[PDB]
């Protein structure tokens, strides 16, 4: 779940 | 620290920072400011945004000049959004990687995830995203039309 | 047993951490539940649904 | 066997069912939902 | 682009072009002319101003002749100068939306935005914009009386 929970934090901070 | 922008920066960073700066004498707030680092071309996250005005506005006050203005724009540059990294982010809301976030995982993650925004404000992306549908979340075609600044 | 099989495999498609393949949503303690329930309800009850709906 | 997250009812259709506290109501939404 | 003028604009300039005649061999000025460019049925700025006076001035001795001074004045009507398109405008900081700037914020958002002021431009357009005289810009009655020329 690294990718698609932490990740899509990062992802929506930036998007 | 309002040296590390351009002159083509500088000249539109003034000009937008002047549509909320009073008299000409470089003055703004910092939600205005927030408002103005938005349409300059460039793409600030709230984060950076604000990790910016604690090292410009130095007691973090709320008010910023000019010169100040150009020093936020200055480390602006240095965290600038670029455009396939928005169009690789956008394939981890959507957790199978099928091409396109679904309905309402788009509501949840960008409500709950990130810098949040609101249900109304996901409504708002859908209309610019979700250009296939109600659902189904084109981020190639969003990465076009907001790259065309 | 065909679908039986089936839904067994999908069932660690749900229950064990290991992506793109699987994802850990739910508890084993719920897979327990659900398999249960199921193997009780259902395939007790799979002639009901064979004579509706296969022609 | 395939990850079955948000394929057949999304997140809206399932917060329709939420709203809907009574039987009568949630078996209306999922008679439209499911067509 | 001489012909969008009216006849009778196009008699009252043939007048003007011996108005300001001063070279006598068919040429007049196009800085000192460039009042003569706000006044009939004209809206420019002082950007458009400049553009109307540099560009148009096709023989380019820096007076103007009557041809292309007969298609001056017409460029301009060509720009989208529309009553309620302002009063838009206005509302953007009139966030009261009563017809009613203060007259700093009046200078604040012309000397700053769009198409940058001049001092000289901004203390005569708070006057002709504080018809009610009070220290407050009345932008409704300013929209009334530069609707006349």
């Amino acid at each position: 779940v690294d990718s698609f929970r932490k990740f899509e934090n990062d992802a929506a901070v930036m998007i | 620290m309002a040296d590390q922008l351009t002159e083509e920066q500088i000249a539109e960073f003034k000009e937008a920072f002047s549509l909320f700066d009073k008299d000409g004498d470089g003055t703004i707030t910092t939600k205005e400011l927030g408002t103005v680092m938005r349409s300059l071309g460039q793409n600030p996250t709230e984060a950076e945004l604000q990790d910016m005005i604690n090292e410009v506005d130095a007691d973090g006050n709320g008010t910023i000049d000019f010169p100040e203005f150009l020093t936020m724009m200055a480390r602006k540059m240095k965290d600038t959004d670029s455009e396939e990294e928005i169009r690789e982010a956008f394939r981890v809301f959507d957790k199978d990687g099928n091409g396109y976030i679904s309905a309402a995982e788009l509501r949840h993650v960008m409500t709950n995830l990130g810098e949040k925004l609101t249900d109304e404000e996901v409504d708002e992306m859908i209309r610019e995203a979700d250009i296939d549908g109600d659902g189904q979340v084109n981020y190639e075609e969003f990465v076009q039309m907001m790259t065309a600044k | 047993e065909e679908c039986y099989r089936y839904f067994t495999s999908v069932l660690f498609c749900h229950g064990i951490r290991r992506p793109p393949f699987s994802i850990d949503l739910f508890k084993e303690e719920q897979l327990l539940a659900l398999a249960d329930y199921v193997v009780n309800t259902y395939f007790r009850h799979f002639k009901l649904y064979k004579y509706v709906f296969t022609p | 066997p395939r990850i079955c997250m948000w394929k057949y009812l999304d997140i809206h259709s399932m917060h329709r069912l939420e709203k809907a506290a009574t039987v009568e109501k949630m078996r209306e939404v999922l008679a439209e939902l499911l067509e």
